[PDB]
């Protein structure tokens, strides 16, 4: 019945090639996820995770460059600070931190973005959906 | 017959009176509610303890240093700091000249359309504005008032609407030399229309007394105000209560107020009910403020002050129990703080660089305690090992006048009504001017 | 030109604001007329044909939703008068918790509360909304004047610009340019947080760059920056820029982006959220309500 609602944010130089890589070998994951391209995860701060939320998402995941790899040299260095505290905001908000999810995928690892997906699937899943959307309906 | 005032104008925030009549046509029921709440008390669960002082200014606009003061001298507490005198004597001056801005506040801007058009049928002459058209120097005397003692906040505390150098352990500044110098030349004025002050108020009281309006609202109760050594004080002392005759029942250190003081809750307000735990609620009633603080006083702590209160005793006795008086008593606190401006800016402590106090280890509770402009005000906080806090309580002056408030606008339309036709513009602004005599502040009151 | 003010789920601060034109509040009563004013008047019902209407506080009950209702249908021109009215404001701290836990506390388990039938006041007062709301959620708002409260000279500036028939323009950048503290030309590094009473600060240079948590970055300038001036951190009061939704979000990146930047594919991102044992209040004092997450879910 229910599906859960995911959104992801990956990198154009590693994470978004890394979901191409997992297209081409036709590696299948969950079809909750939508991604959106950003060219570097120094791009993605809080304001467009909780803006997620606020729209009604149940889990969030965001993919950057390993750390070392930035193409852009060091904004996933950025990203990582941003992300920690946001873990915690997000648990002072009542939304679980496992919600959230960031990995560090290269241009190659599309076996690694398939498992990331199923993992980060069944964990939304199992959570059930969040009722962010629906008590501000309210 | 149902009659309803609502809102409750000339005072802060929102409150109303309801007046009913039994099918007889007889007065049956008439009740004082404040419809407001916001939890800060809940709220502040969570929060840094050093950032209390930051959030409870955001009580009430008008006095907002009580809080910043109150606040900040429960956070020294909690992080167990005794603060230098420079920090104790510049957050004197700061609530001084809030004060003074307070006092002013009301009795010119809020009662006195009242105190001069007390028979009329045209609002829009009762007020700041219809005061100003006939008696503009009355106006610009208390524009002058007020300025002098925002002036004072906003040199001492950075802000004159929510100040925020009152810091854990002292100031986050100090007065400059040459600050303190022109604060001084301009505090011989606010003493001096201080003074002219209490002369309005006499004048505009004997007008009041002569309508028989003096005596609205009348009852007899006990009266809370810290004292210091005996001496009237709104910043340092133990809080005094007095019963209706004057014998002193209490005096305590704030920190023991839970033991004094119980807070009751009626269905039909968002203001709770309080009273000498001790003594209960029929017989526990007490009231705050101006009057209750002259009350429990045995003298005043200025020259200038004191010759108004010795002549005042003198005429109505102690304690008194008049709910109009309350604003004389209140000129009598505006002079008093006027003065007290000027003796703190004379002390040369006030100019010192030693502002601050390195906080120790943290003490997992802290009262704070001062004299608002409306009444005594209690910051309690518990806080855990790294100074979140816990659990809070605020008794925040008005409250503790809301069974007066209620009591009295019940004896004002006993006195003035027997069936609906009574219960005219002026009978309902009667009953309205009770209300205004104790300086409510509802925003503060239900916090 | 007809003028009203209310006053809604604020502290009466930015009314007291406008009093503090002092001499000119005088002047400006004469070039208008005040036809509604609780604290001044006893005009009890907001009369018809109001042409400015300057609405303070955000919306904590049922009441407040009415009177922003009934002023909007009665005024040509409403402004969101302050950052209760803007943003929240403080008491937006509330929807961090259930309104039967703000109620609770405040007539059952307060330690001086006396309340054995456990009765929470309900006769003749206004239910509480589920959470406290800007006043733009609930209305169409022409105008906002931003601050806790907004200094008397930006409120008679707008007001002024509305007599003359100008649009008011609000100042658009953050409050580092007000600020007279000195900023390194190298740009912003932070090597530790500290919380406002740890260590003693330096007068003259930046707060943030010396570890302190100063919101200043994420706000509206316009209040002269008087905070740092006396000695603290800014607490972001006039709340965020018109670039900026979630001003708490903004802060967050742009201190999360400076902490161990000397020294950033080393620094442990862990420090600084370990550091903040209060986040929401840390970044979200005067806009939690206005905010993408404006609720603790629980
Ligand atoms: N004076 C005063 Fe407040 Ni606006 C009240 N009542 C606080 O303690
Ligand atoms: S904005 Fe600040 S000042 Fe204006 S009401 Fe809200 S709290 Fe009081
Ligand atoms: S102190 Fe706060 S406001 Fe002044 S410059 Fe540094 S950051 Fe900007
Ligand atoms: S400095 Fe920050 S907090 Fe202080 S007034 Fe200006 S905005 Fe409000
Ligand atoms: S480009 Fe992949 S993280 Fe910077
Ligand atoms: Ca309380
Ligand atoms: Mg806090």
């Amino acid at each position: 019945e229910w599906e859960p609602k995911i959104i992801g944010f990956c990198c154009n130089w590693c994470t978004y090639g890394g979901a191409d890589t997992a297209g081409v070998g036709r590696m299948q994951y969950p079809p909750s996820i939508r991604i959106i391209r950003v060219m570097c995860s120094g791009r993605i701060e809080p304001s467009l995770i909780l803006k997620a939320f606020k729209e009604g998402a149940d889990g969030v995941f965001v993919g950057g460059c390993h750390l070392g790899d930035c193409h852009y040299d060091s904004g996933n260095y950025k990203w990582q600070r941003r992300v920690m505290m946001l873990y915690e905001l997000l648990e002072e908000l009542g939304i679980e931190k496992e919600r959230l999810n960031h990995e560090w995928i290269s241009a190659s690892e599309g076996e690694k973005f398939q498992n990331t997906m199923k993992d980060f699937y069944n964990k939304i899943e199992a959570l059930g959906p969040c009722k962010l959307k629906e008590e501000l309906d309210k | 017959v149902k009659l309803s005032v609502e809102p409750v104008t000339r005072v802060e925030g929102h409150g109303k009176i309801s007046v009913s009549f039994d099918d007889s046509g007889n007065l049956d029921k008439v009740r004082f509610h404040v419809v407001e709440v916001r939890g800060f008390e809940k709220f502040l669960e969570g929060r840094y303890v050093e950032d209390a002082p930051i959030y409870t200014p955001r009580i009430c606009g008008i006095c907002q240093v009580a809080h910043h003061l109150a606040s900040a001298k429960a956070v020294d507490n909690v992080f167990g700091v005794k603060i230098p005198e420079t920090a104790e004597l510049l957050r004197n001056l700061m609530h001084q000249g809030a004060t003074v801005h307070s006092h002013a506040l009301h009795f010119y801007m809020l009662a006195a359309p009242d105190l001069m058009f007390p028979t009329t049928d045209d609002v829009l002459k009762r007020n700041l504005m219809g005061i100003a058209k006939e008696h503009p120097e009355i106006i610009k005397d208390a524009i002058e008032l007020r300025k002098a003692g925002q002036n004072v906040v906003r040199v001492v505390g950075g802000r004159a609407i929510h100040p925020v150098t009152a810091v854990v352990g002292g100031q986050s500044k100090s007065l400059k030399e040459e600050e303190r110098d022109e604060l001084l030349k301009l505090s011989e004025r606010t003493i001096e229309l201080s003074e002219k002050s209490i002369e309005v108020g006499k004048k505009l009281l004997e007008n009041i007394k002569d309508e028989d309006l003096l005596d609205i609202g009348y009852f007899e109760s006990a009266h809370m105000g810290m004292v210091n050594n005996g001496v009237h004080d709104l910043y340092d002392g133990k809080l005094r209560v007095v019963n209706s005759e004057g014998k002193v029942e209490y005096e305590f250190d704030p920190s023991e107020y839970m033991n004094y003081i119980a807070e009751g809750v009626k269905p039909y307000s968002y203001l709770k009910f309080p009273y000498l735990k001790d003594k209960g609620e029929e017989d526990g009633i007490y009231r705050v403020n101006t009057l209750s603080r002259l009350n429990v006083s045995d003298k005043m702590a200025t020259p200038l002050a004191q010759k108004y209160y010795d002549e005042f005793v003198k005429e109505f006795g102690k304690p008194c129990h008049h709910p109009m008086l309350f604003h004389y008593a209140r000129l009598i606190e505006l002079l008093s703080s006027a003065e007290m401006v000027k003796e703190l800016l004379e002390n040369d402590k006030i100019v010192g660089e030693d502002i601050r106090a390195e906080p120790e280890e943290v003490v997992g509770d802290g009262v704070g305690c001062v004299e608002a402009p409306r009444g005594t005000l209690i910051h309690h906080f518990k806080t855990d090992d790294d100074g979140i806090i816990t659990d809070t309580n605020l008794v925040v002056a008005t409250v503790q006048n809301n069974p007066a408030m209620d009591i009295g606008v019940r004896k004002v339309a006993e006195k003035y009504i027997k069936a609906p036709e009574d219960a005219t513009p002026q009978v309902l602004n009667y009953m309205e001017m009770l209300i205004r005599a104790y300086d409510p502040c509802l925003s503060c009151a239900t916090h | 030109v007809k003028i009203a003010t209310t006053w809604l789920g604020g502290c009466s601060g930015c009314h007291i604001s406008l009093l503090d034109l002092h001499e000119e509040l005088l002047n400006l009563l004469e070039n208008v007329e005040l036809v509604h004013c609780p604290v001044l008047m006893d005009v009890k019902e907001i009369p018809d044909e109001v042409e400015v209407a300057l609405i303070e506080g955000g919306i904590r009950n049922e009441e407040n939703l009415e009177i922003a209702k009934e002023m909007r249908e009665r005024a040509k021109i409403v402004i969101a008068f302050g950052t209760c009215a803007a943003f929240g404001g403080v008491p937006g701290l509330g929807n961090l918790y259930s309104n039967d836990e703000l109620l609770d506390k405040a007539y059952k388990t307060t330690i001086t509360t006396k309340n054995d039938d456990g009765i929470i006041p309900n006769e003749e007062v206004p239910e509480l909304v589920s959470r406290v709301k800007p006043l733009s959620e609930v209305i169409e708002v022409d105008y906002f004047i931003p601050g806790c409260p907004p200094n008397p000279e930006m409120i008679a500036e707008v007001v002024k610009a509305l007599l003359e028939g100008k649009e008011p323009e609000l100042p658009k950048k953050n409050l580092c340019e007000e600020c007279a503290r000195k900023k390194s030309e190298e740009g912003v590094a932070i090597e530790t947080i500290k919380r406002n009473y740890e260590g003693n600060p330096d007068p003259e240079k930046c707060l943030l760059e010396q570890g302190y948590i100063c919101l200043g970055i994420a706000t509206r300038e316009g209040c002269g920056a008087p905070c740092p001036s006396s000695g603290v951190p800014c607490s972001g009061c006039s709340g965020p820029t018109d670039a900026v939704v979630d001003q708490g979000a903004k802060m967050i990146s742009a201190l999360c982006s400076d902490f161990g930047i000397d020294n950033d594919r080393d620094v442990d991102p862990m420090i600084l959220p370990k550091s903040i044992k209060d986040k929401i209040g840390s970044f979200y004092k005067f806009t939690l309500p206005s905010a993408f997450v404006p609720i603790r879910l629980k």
